[PDB]
């Protein structure tokens, strides 16, 4: 019900705070996984290797 | 002696015509080396790609066997051989003389002195009188560490 | 026997005049005095700067050219057993070491003490006479590597 | 052969600690390398200045010590012929010069070559290669003695 009154009021603005949120967590969650696959190689390529 | 060891065992890779370098079967597990290109013989490893690890400047795999070199996590320091000459384990420190080594020599293995692969070298120091080399090698825990000789020359 | 040890293997130290000690590359590192200094013979090796440390009077610098060359590892354990140097031999006696009196002189100041094996165990820089023979301030190391300047009584450096 | 002739004719250039070269005496001037240089010792001729050519990269100067001393006759043809040098002899391959592989490297630059008659023929500057035998960075004349550089392919100068 807020996102389609804030749509309803400002049209926009409404648009263009949602798409930056939608784009900001899933570049979030993008570069975390990415950091979180890095980790994962950097700590358990000793241990592999026996 | 070592040559019959790694006798279909050290594998050339050909740099469009010469070796740049030798890959090793070890303990179920295929060994290459990053900082030398070009490309391997026997299909069989051609065929399979390499998991990669930067920071050890090498990347392993699995085998297609229907080869096996031990791991050694405790090295006594005395003298082991490689099949250019002898080395020595002086405190952490690999040992070769003067003229050993040259462009090429990296991805060697240097085994014990009855079979065992101890490390393998990528490369070296350029000074000599059994100078430091730039080797891999593994700990007491099987863990591996990049020897660093403070040459960044990789022979 | 040690002749051949430090034959072309440590420098003299020099104060524009005659011989006055001796600065050895060990392990990578100049040991190098603070008391005696002026000028390290040899030029090719004096062109490295020498960082100070007067807590154990020592100057000590990476040595050019080939590091392992001229190398000198050390020692941990220090059985008491029967120790060789430049003009003889020296007893590891309780913590201290008995050397005859007759040595010493300014010059004495640079000269390591040598394992029967061929590895160091301390580096002379000083002299303290007890009757019968000398003793020596010296720097020595201990079980897990930690330096200890060994003085045991009151004792001028050489 | 050639050890007589160039006895105390080939004056090290040096670089703390390092023989990378030597420098030659041709015609009552020194020559002197402008790739690599620094410290000429026997200072008596040390002290000339030289005045510097990059189109053939050398120095070239004059002598001190008297009006001839240390001198070597340049030779205006070039044979095929047969050259003895430092390190073997060198030949004359129809206008290419090959030198053996296992011969040269860093430390051989600014060398003479001689031939038959012990007259110098031509300067070694540097390297290259085409397998059993290698091309070497060299300083030559020709018929009418104008010198002239060759530097065959990617030749390295040592």
């Amino acid at each position: 019900e807020i996102i389609i009154h804030y749509y309803h009021r400002h049209p926009v603005y409404t648009v263009i705070v949602l798409c930056g949120v939608a784009l900001a967590i899933l570049v979030g969650t993008a570069s975390s996984a990415a950091c979180i696959a890095k980790a994962r190689r950097d700590c358990l390529t000793p241990y592999a290797l026996a | 002696m070592c040559m019959k060891l790694e006798s279909d065992k050290t594998f050339p890779i050909m740099l469009n015509g010469q070796v740049n370098g030798y890959a090793c079967v070890v303990g179920g597990r295929l060994m290459k080396p990053l900082h030398v290109e070009g490309k391997i013989d026997n299909e069989q490893l051609a065929a399979v790609k390499l998991k990669k690890a930067s920071m050890y400047d090498l990347e392993y795999g699995d085998v297609p066997q229907n080869d096996t070199l031990q791991y050694t996590s405790d090295k006594p320091p005395g003298f082991y051989n490689w099949h250019h000459g002898a080395v020595q384990y002086e405190n952490g420190r690999f040992t070769v003389p003067r003229g050993v080594g040259g462009k090429g020599d990296s991805g060697r293995p240097i085994l014990d002195n009855r079979g065992r692969v101890v490390a393998i070298v990528l490369g070296g120091a350029n000074e000599g009188t059994r100078t430091a080399l730039s080797v891999v090698t593994w700990n007491q825990k099987g863990v591996t560490i990049k020897d660093t000789p403070e040459g960044s020359e990789p022979w």
